């Protein structure tokens, strides 16, 4: 579609669990744009982009937000 | 204000109740300016949800943009048939079915179509309903059958037979007038007979009454009810001798009304006794005097009635036939000489 | 008031509460962390 | 060999697994196209056609005979993926045309049939495709004068083609020949009706035979009762298709012939009644009763192929006039044409078996040779014979193959019926597939699921939408898309403002299965179901108050109106409802002492029909949660001394429960101690409880002072396992301690 979808828009509507509010080009967009995926089929209905663009945002995701509020022995630092 | 308003409600229009976008719709259109691009949104939202909403709503809805935009009311009618048909089967109180039927009536005579099914459910309550039908509400159904070409014989010599010549203290004053007229244009419509006797005691009760123009459509059946009734020709000598002429002769209130009086009037044959004469002549005198070319409707009219005359060799008064021809040559010189 | 209903299913045990939210992240004053001197 | 799968897939029949893998057998090259269109027709309905058969037939397109035609539209118009949409537009209905004046016109009828299928859920040579045929029909029926034939042009130009244009020269020919047999009077009837079509002068010529043959049959009666089946038959097909026509002049007619029937029922044929009973239920006739079934209990034996349809169809219709008598005799008469040759439409035996389950538990088991019968020539089904047996199979047990038959066609008929048939469907289906509640009713709901969020903008009504949710949700089929996409398209201004105490229950069940609540739109139920509370049938309390106790939602005033009202009614729910109403309030940890002291005395009184002890333990112990004292009247005592008079089925968990709730309340009844006691032993006498619970149950006794030592003994190596805290030692220290000690 056009410009005003980013990665930064993407993001917070994924992270407040609103995926389906897009309209199906703007999903194919992001995904032959961002994602870069090879070719998408112009006939896949809502599931199928929505379940693909959120598995690939899982999978790209390494950045731990989690901070462990507990002892645990074994772990070997330097700092 | 509603002009200025009125580009925004395009883009809230999706969104209202029905209940409201009644209203919306009569204010819109109470003031002629309500334009075809709302109206098609409401119609959508309403035809897409006619499995749950109210039957009242419906039957507004389509009524109240039936003058203007009737596809749009035909095509709301068409999503709530069936139902409406089952609620108006099933259901028990009087006033409500009545109602109903009155409405649905009027909708389907003001946008001149009507579907099979609601018709024939119509028909079967009006006759379980013949005893709380005012003479208004047996006007109104049957002209809803008219302007529709549906046949119910049934239906037709039933409401004939019980309409009895039951009129108000027997000196009905407009109450069975319109109603004598939607009566004899529907039986003249769908020809038959037996009605003779009720034919004649409506004439003779109506033409006391009958001071409107209406009287001259219902010349019309008459001659058109001729070919297959011989019993109605004196009702057509009292139509043809009624005070209400009698005063139409010395001013022509309607032009059209002349034009269609003066064929019935020829069909009839009615152009050999010297009081058809001193009514043809002021008629004809007028439609020459008359300023302008003929309307459509009647130059078609008066180019009917002059071949009728001229086929009719029975016009020996030779004052008559010149006005005859004095008309011939008014018609030429507006369709060209 | 259909399907039995003097016989519930048995909930499975893999069911946790979830919660849907829109328009929390989105909006042009919450949109880029900010500083100050 | 796909000739043989096509050739029987077109009568309607059903597949084998087998078929499917015999006609994939590679399915490559060196065979002619027509064979690639049919393999792509039978592979449509049994999900999406292969990418290798796409691009073959894609690629080896270059003539295609009119049974390939016909093969391909009807791939095209059944494929759910689309995928033949594309190479769609390079043969667009064969616009080369070649077709016409060159084919026979039985195919014309299949392309007409084939074009009636719905379709999918650009245009404008289906447009050309449907003149060009119109004026192909019109010069091929111009030239022919056979009643028949063009009775069956009608039949195939019945779909949506043209503006009634050529069936009003239909009737006018019909009309003008002049000629009308009562065999030809009756077909032109049926011509009339299939095209719901309205002429006056047909109409006209038509009524002197029909009053004939009327005042024949009439005549038929006692007096000149010379009898002969043709009249009857005819006469019965006749008031047949006016019982559904219900043309306006055909009335008087059928009026009379029903006055005759109903005050001269003797010695009349056994086949008018059938047909006659089904005009009366037409024109709201309540004088059938005590005509039909009356006269006809056991003697049906004697009716023809034909009537046992008309009679079905009646039965379905107003249950008033279904009896046990008159079903079982059916079911038998069916059975019986069955057993010969000349078999019934599958439509007959589908409604004979919805009769049979309708009726539920009063009679027995519909025969093993019916559910055969059915589950062969499944697609030759009409969509609301489907939905019919949908609807029942819940309403009698012992069904179990016919059900998981019945989940295996629903991915396959997801396009070939209205939403309200998909979501009545899915409901039905809800109550027999969850006792299954197999692996292979997974993928099929799954596939459903996707589907239904795909298209989910054409749904416009709230209770069709809350029935499908309802029916996803009693499918073990949790998941994200389906409640997030329809908590929003029910949120709508117009799709909301609709809903009545219905579609809110159901709704608001299905949501608190799952754990989806939704903030606003649980706000907005909260607030209508409080403005109109007092008006609540029963089983819809117990529906919304499991569903709104699950999402854990604390609100005072609602929880009260609901408690209250529960109260209010008490005698119609029975025990398990009870039992579950009183842990919902139980769960959260709410109080009401009225819901509690009106419910635990419907309980106490109906205790002889609780499956065991555990359940009474159970109640208990919610009761215990909603902080009701429970040292209170003997209602509580005599739960108590029922569960100590038969406490051996109690298990580990209902002793650690009943024994925490000891603990807790101070109870010094000492029977039901003695009691865990023993029972203690006994399930520890066969290694079948858990150090925990031995634990709890020397808590107790030690707190109450009973010395039991017959269960202090063996209990007590289970006990001090769990409690005493060990430290562990080296083996030098452990040698130390053994030089120690």
């Amino acid at each position: 579609d056009f410009s005003h979808i980013t990665r930064n828009t993407v993001w917070g509507l994924w992270n407040e669990g609103n995926l389906f509010s897009l309209s199906v080009p703007e999903l194919a967009f992001f995904l032959q744009e961002h994602c870069r995926v090879a070719n998408v089929d112009p006939r896949a209905k809502k599931s199928a982009l929505v379940r693909q663009v959120e598995e690939i945002l899982s999978a790209e995701q390494q950045a731990s937000a989690t901070v462990p509020q507990e002892d645990n022995p074994h772990a070997i630092v330097v700092t | 204000i509603v002009g200025i308003l009125l580009p925004r409600l395009r883009e809230v229009a999706p969104e209202l109740i029905a209940r409201e976008a009644v209203h919306i719709l009569r204010l819109l259109c109470s003031i002629q300016m309500a334009d075809a691009q709302l109206v098609k949104v409401v119609t959508e939202t309403v035809v897409a949800t006619a499995a749950d909403v109210p039957l009242r709503d419906a039957r507004q809805c389509a009524f109240i943009l039936s003058e203007t935009f009737p596809e749009e009311a035909q095509r709301i009618l068409g999503a709530v048939e069936h139902r409406l048909c089952d609620d108006i089967d099933m259901n028990a109180d009087a006033n409500e079915v009545k109602t109903t039927i009155l409405d649905v009536c009027r909708v389907v005579s003001a946008t001149c179509k009507g579907p099979r099914r609601l018709l024939n459910s119509v028909a079967r309550r009006s006759m379980e309903l013949l005893p709380q039908l005012t003479p208004l509400d047996v006007a109104f159904v049957l002209k809803a059958f008219h302007l529709s070409s549906y046949r119910h014989l049934r239906l037709l010599r039933v409401l004939s037979s019980s309409l009895a010549a039951s009129f108000p203290t027997s000196n009905v004053t407009k109450e069975h007038g319109l109603a004598a007229s939607i009566v004899v244009q529907s039986l003249a419509h769908f020809y038959l007979s037996g009605c003779e006797e009720v034919v004649v005691t409506l004439v003779n009760a109506s033409v006391n009454v009958l001071e409107g123009l209406n009287l001259a459509l219902t010349l019309l059946a008459c001659v058109r009810l001729r070919c297959v009734s011989p019993g109605v020709d004196p009702a057509v000598d009292a139509l043809c001798s009624g005070a209400p002429m009698r005063r139409y002769v010395h001013n022509a209130h309607s032009m059209q009304v002349t034009s269609r009086i003066l064929y019935g009037l020829a069909h009839a044959g009615r152009c050999r006794s010297d009081e058809e004469v001193a009514i043809v002549l002021p008629l004809l005198k007028s439609v020459v005097r008359t300023p302008g070319a003929l309307r459509d409707d009647c130059r078609g009219f008066l180019l009917d009635a002059v071949t009728a005359l001229g086929a009719d060799g029975e016009c020996s008064n030779d004052a008559l036939q010149e006005q005859v021809r004095k008309v011939y040559e008014r018609l030429s010189q507006d369709g060209g000489k | 008031g259909y399907g039995r209903w003097n016989q519930a299913s048995v909930m499975q045990p893999e069911t946790l509460l979830d919660l849907s939210q829109a328009g929390f992240y989105e909006g042009a004053a919450n949109m880029v962390p900010k500083a100050f001197q | 060999t796909t000739s043989r799968a096509y050739s029987m897939l077109l009568l309607g029949q059903r597949l084998s697994e087998d078929i499917m893998f015999d006609v994939v057998q590679e399915q490559s090259e060196t065979i002619p196209v027509d064979v690639a269109a049919q393999a792509a027709c039978l592979f449509a309905e049994k999900g999406d056609i292969p990418e290798g058969v796409i691009l073959r037939l894609s690629a080896e397109l270059e003539h295609i005979s009119p049974q390939g035609v016909t093969a391909f539209v009807r791939a095209a118009r059944r494929d759910s993926s689309g995928a033949l949409l594309p190479h769609y537009a390079a043969v667009l209905n064969r616009f080369t045309e070649r077709d016409l004046c060159d084919t026979p016109l039985e195919t014309l009828l299949q392309m007409c049939e084939v074009f009636a299928l719905p379709a999918p859920r650009i245009n404008e040579s289906q447009s050309k495709f449907q003149k060009a045929l119109i004026v192909r029909l019109f010069s091929v029926i111009q030239g022919s004068r056979d009643v028949p034939f063009l009775c069956k042009v009608a039949k195939a130009v019945r779909a949506f083609d043209a503006n009634d244009e050529l069936i009003q020269f239909v009737c006018s020919s019909i009309c003008a020949q002049g000629a009308l047999s009562e065999c030809e009077a009756l077909i032109a009837f049926d011509m009339i009706r299939c095209c719901d079509f309205v002429y006056e002068p047909l109409l006209d010529a038509m009524e002197p035979v029909f009053r004939r043959l009327v005042e024949s049959v009439s005549a038929m009666l006692e007096g000149k009762s010379t009898i002969n089946d043709v009249e009857v038959r005819r006469c019965a097909c006749f008031a047949t298709l006016q019982s559904e026509f219900d043309c306006p002049d055909f009335e008087t007619l059928a009026s009379l012939l029903v006055h005759t029937v109903e005050k001269n029922v003797t010695g009349c044929p056994v086949e008018l009644i059938p047909s006659v009973g089904l005009l009366c239920v037409r024109t709201r006739r309540t004088s059938a009763l005590y005509i039909v079934g009356n006269k006809l209990e056991g003697n049906m034996q004697q009716l023809s192929d034909d009537a046992i349809g008309e009679l079905a169809r009646l039965l379905v219709g107003t249950e008033n006039l279904a009896t046990k008598e008159l079903a079982v005799e059916f079911q038998s008469v069916v059975v019986s044409r069955l057993l010969r040759q000349q078999s019934l439409p599958p439509d007959v035996v589908a409604l004979s078996a919805v009769v049979w389950l309708r009726q539920g538990d009063k009679v027995g088991t519909i025969d093993e040779r019916s559910v055969d019968y059915i589950i062969k020539w499944m697609y030759a089904i009409g969509s609301s014979v489907y939905t019919d047996l949908c609807l029942a199979v819940h309403l009698s047990a012992s069904v179990e193959s016919l059900s998981n038959a019945l989940i295996d066609d629903l991915p396959r008929r997801l396009e070939l019926l209205t939403t309200n048939e998909m979501a009545n469907a899915i409901f039905g289906l809800g109550e027999v597939s969850d006792m299954g509640a197999r692996l292979s009713h997974q993928l099929v709901a799954e596939r459903c699921s996707d589907y239904v969020v795909d298209h989910s903008q054409e749904f416009w009504s709230g209770k069709v939408i809350a029935r499908l949710l309802y029916g996803f949700s009693r499918m073990h089929c949790t998941k994200r898309s389906l409640y997030n996409v329809f908590a929003t398209r029910l949120a709508h201004r117009p799709v909301f403002s609709l809903l009545d105490q219905e579609a809110i229950s159901f709704a608001i069940a299905a949501f608190g299965r799952v754990k989806y609540l939704d903030k606003k739109l649980f706000d907005r139920f909260t607030r209508w179901i409080l403005d109109h509370s007092k008006d609540l049938n029963a089983a819809e309390l117990l529906l919304t108050i499991r569903g709104v106790s699950r999402v854990m939602l604390l609100n005072d005033q609602l929880y009260d109106d609901l408690g209250s009202k529960a109260a209010e009614k008490v005698k119609e729910f029975p025990i398990e409802s009870q039992c579950v109403l009183l842990s919902s309030f139980g769960s959260l940890g709410v109080e009401h002492e009225r819901l509690a002291s009106r419910m635990v005395s419907s309980i106490a009184e109906n205790r002889e029909e609780l499956t065991d002890a555990t359940k009474a333990v159970d109640v208990i112990t919610s009761l215990w949660s909603m902080n009701y004292d429970v040292e209170d009247d003997k209602h509580v005592a005599q739960l108590a001394d029922w569960v100590v008079q038969r406490a051996e089925e109690l298990t580990d968990e209902s002793i650690g429960k009943l024994c925490l709730v000891l603990s807790d309340t101070n109870w010094r009844h000492v029977p039901l101690v003695r009691a865990i006691a023993e029972q203690s032993v006994r399930l520890q006498g066969q290694q079948s409880i858990s150090p925990k619970c031995c634990r709890e149950v020397l808590d107790v006794l030690g707190t109450f002072m009973i010395h039991h030592q017959g269960a202090r003994e063996n209990l007590s190596a289970l006990g001090r396992s769990i409690s005493k805290e060990r430290i562990q030692l080296s083996e030098e220290e452990e040698q130390h301690l053994q030089l120690l000690l």
